[PDB]
RNA sequence: CCGAUAACGAACGAGACUCUGGCAUGCUAACUAGUUACGCGACCCCCGAGCGGUCGGCGUCCCCCAACUUCUUAGAGGGACAAGUGGCGUUCAGCCACCCGAGAUUGAGCAAUAACAGGUCUGUGAUGCCCUUAGAUGUCCGGGGCUGCACGCGCGCUACACUGACUGGCUCAGCGUGUGCCUACCCUACGCCGGCAGGCGCGGGUAACCCGUUGAACCCCAUUCGUGAUGGGGAUCGGGGAUUGCAAUUAUUCCCCAUGAACGAGGAAUUCCCAGUAAGUGCGGGUCAUAAGCUUGCGUUGAUUAAGUCCCUGCCCUUUGUACACACCGCC
């Protein structure tokens, strides 16, 4: 019933956000379906190209 | 980062590129070296910072007009203004299209009715006028 | 062919999730003697990421004031820690470590300052890099409060911290406090 | 550098004057 | 800075500049610097090497009786410019990444207009006024005080331990000081005595010549300890011995043997910090007859996190509102 930990992988990083520029929104493709893609916001440097976990499927989506 | 270069090299760099284009060049270790003869130049750092934008700007005027003025580019303006006249004017059209309101002012001019006159048929409509405001 | 330590070969061992794999660097190039090759790490971003796991892991281990230089002493200290874990296992302590540390980088967070919502706020993802970083500090963390009072040394603090956390028993510091980590971001949802 | 000093200001740069030494002629070559 | 332009042409500040650090097996040089090579040695191997291995042992500017400048020293220069490539950008100013390169942001110094009732009259034979000027607020001498303690605060040092302490072995620096106009007081090798602090003789150095090849600490390698207020910590306190000085009591400092107190990582708060940096760790200089828990520098080991934001604290520019202008610690 729960949905699984799947995998997303960053293709564009959107800017900082987070008031103290502690947080970056980076959009996401999933590995699974590549036309399927989303925006976090996530914490750690991260550069274009890498693979991050989720750990739930739809948490936000705003543009700022 | 913090890379631009102040008037001190700039103005320098201009001068020096009117003044002796034909010497300069496009490598930055020759330009290095005509910048110690043309001009006199109190450091080393100031000396190879000029050179450097000698070379940019040079790469810039091989393509285009820079405000930076050169002899072959303002003979080539001079020349492409004063020429390229065609060898058949473009106001000895042998048929001009006239509006009929148009004509009857020629009538009075009492320069009408030439040859040279196609009395065309008037627009119908009146639609010109954009739309008012948005949309 | 280089043997880290003398022994303990680097090209056996097989990273396990591919989010982790550009940042866990053991194989090929990060293959060296000794976890003590000082290289201007820190010059840029994402350089550190280029650094062997287990230099990192040395970097990490020498803290609180009192040992902060001394970084043969933590080579020492990593040497034999490997040596006990491969002595319990029987398997690669730099599969271990790796493990290890993919099984202690914690997945979610909590962030933002808004009136403190929740726990913390609004939960956060973490990058690849980060969960490398927290990974090691929470390691180091557990291993040095493990040995702190007690007659247990560093080196066997480090090595069961380090092999419970690649079994994933919930025994070991770094387990808990990922755990507790992902239980106050999921609040905080 | 008896009124004064002898250095220009480092930031001073003079830049020589040239002559025409244009030479649109034909090529000869002077016999000497 | 590029550009737009009722502005044009300038001046200061920034930058540029000076010092420092990083590279030059390229140049100039070196008995007050060395390296190689050779000759004497000393020790090991000797089966058998022998152009064998070690020598901070001695020599080859003790002038005919070797060369060289890599290491060291320091001068002249060179070298790095966003210069080359890719992308972004009006394709402008520039930005990002990458190659080659020692180096693609090394640190400092200097530093505008205007101002503060900020600090110094206890720096000055800088100084206006005022006070005092012989029973002196001048100056000198003796003694005491500046240290004095129910308490509160700031900069720090040592710690709370086993990533440790003790004992022994081994092993590596760089800044920089050193014999005094007055002015008396230097750095110290070596030998002897003592357990130590020290003492007693002999030198050397006004200095790349002597200390000194600065045998530094941490670190490294072995020993003991075993999670306890314990061999952690060394406060407090007794007794004894030296050194400086004219004088050591209110302990100047140092040495030895005893005492082992709080302290088991510290609330609210709050400081500093981005690469040879924080921190650990010692060594110099200043003060110094005697002296560093201070400060100014130097080396040694050497990281975590970050390449962002305006949230807090503030700063700059524009617009805006103002009943403020002693300028919001305002006004009312
Ligand atoms: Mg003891």
């Amino acid at each position: 019933r729960v949905q699984p930990i799947k995998l997303a992988r960053v293709t564009k990083v959107l800017g900082r956000t987070g008031s103290q520029g502690q947080c970056t929104q980076v959009r996401v493709e999933f590995m699974d379906d590549t036309s399927r893609s989303i925006i976090r916001n996530v914490k750690g440097p991260v550069r274009e190209g890498d693979v991050l976990t989720l750990l739930e499927s739809e948490r936000e989506a705003r543009r700022l | 980062m913090g890379r631009v270069r102040t008037k001190t090299v700039k103005k320098a760099a201009r001068v020096i590129i009117e003044k002796y284009y034909t010497r300069l060049g496009n490598d930055f270790h020759t330009n290095k070296r005509v910048c110690e003869e043309i001009a006199i130049i109190p450091s080393k750092k100031l000396r190879n910072k000029i050179a450097g934008y000698v070379t940019h700007l040079m790469k810039r005027i091989q393509r285009g007009p820079v405000r930076g003025i050169s002899i072959k580019l303002q003979e080539e303006e001079r020349e492409r203004r004063d020429n390229y006249v065609p060898e058949v004017s473009a106001l000895d059209q042998e048929i001009i299209e006239v509006d009929p309101d148009t004509k009857e002012m020629l009538k009075l001019l009492d320069f009408g009715s030439l040859s040279n006159l196609q009395v065309t048929q008037p627009t119908v409509g009146m639609n010109f006028k954009t739309p008012r405001g948005p949309v | 062919d280089i043997k880290l330590f003398g022994k303990w070969s680097t090209d056996d061992v097989q990273i396990n999730d591919i989010s982790l794999q550009d940042y866990i660097a053991v194989k090929e190039k990060y293959a060296k003697y000794l976890p003590h090759s000082a290289g201007r790490y820190a010059a840029k971003r994402f350089r550190k990421a280029q650094c062997p796991i287990v230099e990192r892991l040395t970097n990490s281990m020498m803290m609180h004031g009192r040992n902060n230089g001394k970084k043969l002493m933590t080579v020492r200290i990593v040497k034999h820690a490997f040596e006990i874990i491969h002595l319990l296992t029987g398997e690669n302590p730099l599969q271990v470590l790796v493990n290890a540390i993919i099984n202690s980088g914690p997945r979610e967070d909590s962030t933002r300052i808004g009136r403190a919502g929740t726990v913390r706020r609004q939960a956060v993802d973490v990058s690849p890099l980060r969960r490398v970083n927290q990974a090691i500090w929470l390691l180091c963390t557990g291993a040095r409060e493990a040995a702190f009072r007690n007659i247990k040394t560093i080196a066997e603090c480090l090595a069961d911290e380090l092999i419970n956390a690649a079994k994933g028993s919930s025994n070991s510091y770094a387990i808990k406090k990922k755990d507790e980590l992902e239980r106050v971001a999921k609040s905080n949802r | 550098g008896k009124i004064g000093p002898k250095k220009p200001l480092p930031d001073h740069v003079s830049i020589v004057e040239p002559k025409d030494e244009i030479l649109p002629t034909t090529p000869i070559s002077e016999q000497k």
